[PDB]
RNA sequence: UUUUUGUUUGCUAAUGUAAAAGAGAAAUUAUAUAUGUACCGGUACAUAAAUAAUCCUAUCAC
RNA sequence: UUGGAUAAGGUGCCUAAAUAUUCGCUCAUGAGAUCCCAUAAAAGGUGUUGGUUCAUAUGAACUAGCCCUGAAAAUGGAUGGCGCUAAAGCGGAUUACCGAUACCAAGCCAUAAAAAGAAGAAAAAAUUUUUUUUUAGAAUCUUUUUAUGAGUAGAAAAUCGUGGGGU
RNA sequence: UAAAUAGUACCUGAAAUCGUUAAGAUGGAACGGAUUAAGAGAGAAAACAAGUAAAGAGGGGAAUAUUCUCUUCUUUAUUAAAAGAAACAUCAGUGAUUAAUUUAAUUUCAAUAAAGCAAUCCCCUGAAAUUGUUUUCACUUUCUCCCCGCACUAAUGUGGGGAAAACUGGCUUUAUUUCUUCAAUUAUUUUUUUUGCUGAGGAAUUUUAAAAUUAUUUGAAUUUUUCUUCUUAUAAUUUAAGUUGUUUCUAUACAGUACUUUCUUAACCCACUCGUCUUGAAAC
């Protein structure tokens, strides 16, 4: 679905109402009337195998490579665990500063396109967002230290969601690792930091 | 009634059309205007440097005019500084 | 003015615009050193320059001296006095940037081994026409009693050589550093190369 | 004739000239409201809707905008009428600024106050 | 290295203001090497944080931060201004703000 | 400045304190308007008092909400709980500062069987 | 195009006439060049220049032409020579100044400029009264005779003026006026 | 001096910063020219001439 | 109240905004610096900068800008200060910007007026039925709309409080 | 003694004023307002958890003594949800930016690469014989050449006097326009890149009716067009018909260093003793 108004096109998701409001002098009613919502729609930069430098996260400012457009609008993003540390890790585009330089423009990684496109699309946006079972049993370990810590982790390990997400993400360093790793420079990149230096303006800046 | 927002005719085309319902079809037809192909405007050029000559050339006799009877102006002016000083 | 402490050549400059140029930072948050204020110059003529600093003097406080205008004559310190004028120093903001402030007459103990900045929209180069008079104001200071003028004439000298010694050793290292580079440009990987060479390096 | 005298009178104190359409337009369009009540109680409403109108200018055939605009533009048989009904035009001030406020537009430096016959429509869109 | 920057550096100076009228709602901030009109409006919609320190602890530590949204660019010279979700304390008038790359 | 909570917008949080108030200790905290010549406040210089006015006041629909959304009404006595048993989502009950704590305390538990809230149980707690 | 160097003096060529009245049905028509900022000033020039010379004022007459004309050879440079009335605060003089430009509107708005100047003379004060393209022979004024020297040729000694983006307060190394 | 934990009866364990995120940068001098270098201030040869619009220094964990 | 955009004025710093651009003119051994306004004159000036009129590239006479002289009072001293001369001076022009309780857009408060008014289930959460909220109708009252809001002397209205009385 | 901080100056015991303690501040006032801040106190009645279950302590009401049911506190745990604040997104209102775009109109142009046309010539612009017009000589280069000065120049040149040409320029053409041009200023239009602030209200029939949009269906039109318009009919949607959604967080908390708020100093900016008579009071 979508509407074409004034020669825009702007495509609608279904969406549901949830806050309710107090009616004027009767029972209360729900808060929207509206059914459905104007999509996102990203930037004419955000493509499906650019690199992009992530501001906000614990892995901040580690290069990672874009998976996919999760519909949600924020898309999936990943750092091939075994060369930059990035997991599946979920982001809104704006928190991610994409470069102009592509992964399947190389010459060597470029033929691995397909599957990598199949991975992506074998992603979910359920399988991000944490159900509250989860959440409630992290929470009934406050009630050492590290130890605490530990117990999360092997929660977090535990969620089956999770675990496949990690398959997935091992699935996709496996397919594309070797040939990120023969073009050298390009993994060093990949694995390091971006810094803005004494010099670095960022207005000027064309990345 | 109720007073809500106050909707900008000029942006919000719902309101717009609701306003000048026939605005509609003045906007298609700009929008028609707009997608023609700019070869089609190249080749209107030279017909309209054809169509102008005779124009141009009238226009230039105007200016010249003009400037002629400028020129006398200032001819007049000093030929009477001139009496002056005599 | 984002650096930690910024080290000013006060030689060539045109006193004013200079000090104008000093408060606004110092009001922004920046520690500046006016190094060197023997060679600030004034863009009146010497003898004006004299009147005038003869007529400040004058301006004192009629019931007890002690109070009232200090008129310091020290090149440094009137160069401190004009940016303290072009600053609001009765309140608190700008008694501290006053206070950030540091004036030298020369070159002192840590400001010969830091970078000495200069200010381009200040200097007499720039801000002055070749045939108007201007004033150095050491010799302004002088004039108005100071002393110690060639006592620090001597020590500049005798700095400046200093300098030249460090800067030829500098000079050298310079050098070598680019033998290595000529040397090891050929050493690294052929595509890397090109891409340095590429991007200036 | 007397509307003249009257501009002539009050000279020094406004800015006027000849509007243009699209400009005439825009300003009813972003600026236009409009008196809705009984006379002498009248309610500055914004028009958004042709029913708004077409109430007390339905007798005058002047029904819509685009007709009221059209009036405006050129006076036709009922444009008094019209802009009776629009109330005053409560503009910004010009984004860009004014020259001086003092002086007139036909004085040789920076002013205002004169007939600017043909930037007055200029002025209305840097302050529309 | 250890921490990486990814801020532009800057310095929150005065409030919006007259010649003696104040402005709380505004701040003014100098972005480090941006010097015009132009370069300034790049940054406009960037979020910035004061980040300030303290003696007692709060949320468990001595470091707090206020968030701002940077407005509109602020006169010819590079300046901006940024509004913050509370007013800035004076005591900030000369001290460092960061501009994140974000928005 | 404004102190927005929730949908409760306060206008002026800050008391309006006496014209020198702080500079007499006879001059009382209390509003009272300033006349006479020269006043200063009256004539509204930059930096000085501000005069209360009809600008300052809360929203006609808010008004005498307190941060809980409902309006208090003073109890004195189990009779006048009752009026409140069909509004106990937008009265909230405050017990008479001079009730004994027997009947305070009874006041409480009607409030309890009522789901009405109280807005001072703890005094003499 | 460049927005800060340009001056916004135009030239308009206005014809009016005073209104036809049963006793005088066929009025004389008046012509004129005029240098003004836009086309009202331009009217309103021409009004008070009518009311000055003629019987007439804008009450009575009305605008029956305005062209606004635009430089032929804007890249041309010309030697204009102009002629002027001006107004001190003590009294009324005539005067003639030469401008080299490349357009007449140009040459205008160095006049103003420099009757501003040297004179302290408001626009309000001056009456422009004849601008006219010199040849090479006619040249009486010496800062221009020097310009129309054959093979000129002459050093910039200016101070350059950076961009407001590669301005800076502080400076690595002393910059240099001498340049070449 | 090095290390550890902390500064989460009036007291007897103890916190503050107008400013850390690379707060990097030592010729000198002239401004209608300077700087070196080599001889004897002079001569000859280089060299800077949008000079911080630069250069240096970063991420190569194990 | 929030955001915007201006007005007068400014934009070297104090002081928010130009050491903006653009063309001139000024050097002062007591410069000059913007309405009211906080003073200066007659008369000069082979100071410079333009001009006009004349004469044979000089000699005149004039003329007007800036500048200089004329220009001397008492506490110390005041373009507001600092300062400023490729101005941050004077005369312009061109933009850009900053800048009010004025203007605009939006909210809310009051006042004034205007519309208008003597019957009924909405939703959510649970798991087809329970639970959670309301389910309005007070005429100086309720709902909505628009405009407006300075104020001494003064007038009026609505409230608020104190001592007692009947209820 | 119930009570002596009810001890006969005795009920309550305010303010000025003073003492003790603590905290803080302090360069010729102090206080204050506006806005934060850091402290230091306070607090939970919005600032999370309704209910369900197991079993204690109580209380009730009803049905016809003891069944039922309603509950308030305690607990062991057990799922909500909502609520605010963020953040992002979507609208809409109002703005700030940087790109543009339509058909025009207004003596614009500029290249292209072949023909030419005239040499003080041409587009022009001068000086001369009420507008148009006839002719007069005046006006372009040059790294060209010659003669004089013989390197005489600021100049890798030059002062002067002369020659040359059409490379330069101008015009006239034949075509060409993404090699480069297609301006500028109005006219009428159509967008777009970023973006700041705002979200009032809650519509028992004007939160409808229409507009618009989407997918269909009938007939037309000259603007032949995947936004072409009207119109016959049907569903939906929002650009209508003033902000809702997603994910966090507070938080699986009963008060904490978070959150609220009182006080406290700071700090930026401002702020002159009130009353009074007065044209006028901060008034020496
Ligand atoms: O502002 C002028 C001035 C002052 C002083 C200072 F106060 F620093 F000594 N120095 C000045 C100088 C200075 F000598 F360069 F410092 C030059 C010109 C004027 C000066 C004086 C002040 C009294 C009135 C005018 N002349
Ligand atoms: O106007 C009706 C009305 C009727 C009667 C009655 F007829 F019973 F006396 N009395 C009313 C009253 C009343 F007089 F106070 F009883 C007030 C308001 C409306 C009344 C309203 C109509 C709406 C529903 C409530 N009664
Ligand atoms: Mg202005
Ligand atoms: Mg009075
Ligand atoms: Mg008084
Ligand atoms: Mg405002
Ligand atoms: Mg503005
Ligand atoms: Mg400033
Ligand atoms: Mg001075
Ligand atoms: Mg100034
Ligand atoms: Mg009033
Ligand atoms: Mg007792
Ligand atoms: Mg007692
Ligand atoms: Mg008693
Ligand atoms: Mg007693
Ligand atoms: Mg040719
Ligand atoms: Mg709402
Ligand atoms: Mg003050
Ligand atoms: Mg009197």
């Amino acid at each position: 679905k979508h509407y074409n108004v004034k020669g825009k096109k702007k495509v609608l998701v279904p969406v549901n109402a949830k806050k309710t409001i107090n009616k004027k002098y009767f029972g209360r009613k729900v808060a929207s009337k509206k059914k459905y919502v104007v999509q996102r729609k990203l930037r004419k930069s955000i493509e499906v195998g650019k690199v992009a430098i992530i501001l906000t996260g614990k892995h901040m400012g580690k290069r990672c490579i874009i998976t996919k457009i999760l519909n949600s609008g924020l898309l999936a993003v990943v750092g091939p665990y075994e060369i930059n540390g990035v997991p599946l890790k979920r982001v809104d585009s704006r928190y991610l500063v994409v470069t102009s330089t592509n992964i399947f423009n190389f010459e060597n990684i470029a033929k691995l396109k397909d599957d990598f496109l199949n991975y992506a699309q074998d992603i979910d946006d359920d399988s991000f967002i944490k159900t509250l079972e989860i959440k409630k049993k992290q929470k009934k370990l406050l009630k050492f230290m590290n130890n605490v810590i530990d117990k999360i982790k092997e929660i977090r390990k535990e969620d089956p969601k999770v675990q496949k997400l990690e398959g997935i993400q091992k699935d996709i360093g496996s397919l594309l690792k070797p040939e990120i790793l023969k073009n050298k420079v390009f993994a060093h990149y990949l694995k390091s930091k971006f810094t803005l230096r004494n010099d670095m303006v960022l207005h000027k800046m064309k990345f | 009634k109720k007073r809500l927002q106050n909707k900008n005719s000029l942006t919000n085309f719902a309101v717009r059309c609701r306003l000048n319902p026939a605005y509609k079809l003045l906007r298609s037809l700009a929008v028609l205007r707009m997608r023609k192909s700019i070869l089609e405007k190249s080749k209107n050029k030279k017909e309209k440097r054809v169509q102008k000559q005779i124009q141009k050339k009238e226009l230039q006799k105007i200016n010249h005019d003009y400037y002629k009877g400028v020129a006398k102006a200032v001819k007049k002016k000093k030929k009477r500084e001139e009496k002056k000083a005599k | 003015m984002y650096k930690k402490e910024y080290v000013i050549d006060c030689k060539g400059h045109l006193l004013g615009r200079l000090a104008s140029l000093i408060a606004k930072e110092l009001l922004n948050g920046q520690r500046i050193v006016a190094v060197r204020c023997e060679d600030i110059n004034i863009s009146g003529s010497l003898y004006r320059n004299k009147l005038k600093y003869q007529e400040f003097l004058r301006l004192r406080t009629n019931t007890n001296p002690k109070k009232g205008p200090l008129h310091l004559r020290e090149p440094s310190k009137i160069l401190w006095r004009c940016v303290r004028g072009m600053l609001p120093h009765k309140t608190y903001k700008g008694q501290l940037a006053l206070k950030k402030l540091k004036v030298c007459v020369g070159m002192p103990y840590p400001y010969d081994k830091k970078k000495k900045y200069v200010l381009p929209s200040a200097l007499r180069a720039f801000r002055l026409k070749k045939h108007r008079r201007y004033c150095r104001l050491g010799t302004l200071s002088s004039r108005v009693g100071w002393n110690y003028d060639t006592l620090v004439k001597k020590n500049e000298v005798l700095r400046k050589q200093v300098s030249k010694a460090y800067y030829k050793k500098k000079v050298n290292n310079l050098n070598e550093k680019k033998e290595i580079k000529t040397e090891a440009l050929n050493l690294i990987n052929p595509e890397q190369r090109q891409v340095l060479e590429n991007f200036g390096y | 004739k007397a509307t003249k005298e009257m501009l002539k009178i009050v000279e020094p104190y406004v800015t006027y000239g000849y509007p243009t359409l699209s400009t005439v337009r825009k300003l009813l369009y972003k600026r236009g409201y409009v008196r809705v009540g009984k006379v002498r109680r009248y309610a500055r409403k914004k028009i958004q809707d042709n029913a708004d109108i077409s109430k007390h200018l339905g007798k005058y055939n002047v029904h819509g905008i685009e007709d009221m605009v059209y009036q405006l533009y050129t006076c036709g048989p009922v444009f008094k009428k019209v802009n009776n009904f629009l109330w005053a035009f409560k503009l910004k001030p010009p984004r860009k600024g004014f020259k001086a406020k003092r002086h007139a537009f036909n004085e040789p430096r920076p002013g205002d106050w004169g007939n600017r016959e043909a930037h007055i429509n200029e002025l209305i869109n840097r302050m529309i | 290295l250890q921490a990486v920057r990814l801020y532009e550096k800057g310095v929150i100076l005065g409030y919006k203001r007259s010649q003696r009228n104040q402005d709380p709602n505004f701040t003014l901030i100098s972005i480090k090497n941006v010097n015009t009109k132009k370069h300034a409006q790049f940054y406009v919609g960037k979020r910035v944080a004061y980040v300030y320190r303290t003696t007692k602890h709060h949320d468990g530590v001595k470091i707090k931060c206020i968030w701002g949204k940077v407005c509109r660019t602020h006169g010819n010279s590079g300046v901006i201004r940024a509004k913050f979700k509370t007013h800035i304390p004076p005591k900030a008038f000369g001290d460092r703000v960061r501009i994140l790359m974000y928005p | 400045a404004v102190k927005k909570v929730g949908k409760i917008i306060k206008k002026r949080t800050k008391k309006f304190t006496r014209f020198q108030s702080n500079r007499f200790m006879r001059v009382k905290p209390a509003w009272r308007k300033p006349r006479g010549i020269d006043c200063r406040v009256r004539r509204r210089y930059k930096g000085t008092n501000l005069m209360p006015s009809i600008g300052y006041g809360s929203n006609k629909k808010t008004k005498f909400l307190l941060p809980n959304n409902k309006y208090k009404y003073v109890v004195k006595n189990v009779k006048e709980m009752e009026p409140l048993i069909m509004n106990h989502t937008k009265y909230c009950v405050q017990i008479a500062h001079n009730v004994s704590s027997k009947k305070r305390k009874q006041i409480i538990e009607r409030a309890k069987q009522m789901n009405v809230s109280v807005i001072n149980a703890k005094a003499r707690l | 195009i460049d927005n800060s160097l340009n001056t916004n003096i135009h030239q308009y060529h206005i014809v009016g006439r005073a209104i036809p009245t049963a006793k005088d049905k066929n009025p004389n028509v008046y012509r004129m060049c005029i240098f003004a900022k836009n086309d009202t000033n331009a009217k309103s020039r021409f009004w008070y220049f009518m009311k000055k010379i003629n019987k007439l004022k804008k009450s009575n007459g009305e605008l029956l032409a305005c062209e606004q004309i635009k430089e032929r050879f804007p890249l041309r440079v010309k030697n204009y020579g102009v002629l002027l009335r001006y107004d001190s605060r003590t009294g009324t003089h005539n005067m003639y100044k030469e401008f080299r430009d490349t357009t007449k509107e140009g040459a205008i708005a160095q006049l103003y400029s420099e009757m501003a100047g040297r004179h302290r003379a408001r626009a309000s004060s001056i009456n422009i009264i004849r601008i006219s393209e010199i040849s090479s022979s006619l040249v009486r004024r010496p800062h221009i005779k020097q310009l129309l020297k054959r093979r000129l040729r002459f050093p910039a000694l200016h101070l350059p003026t950076l961009q407001k983006e590669y301005r800076k307060k502080f400076a690595s190394k002393r910059p240099s006026t001498y340049r070449m």
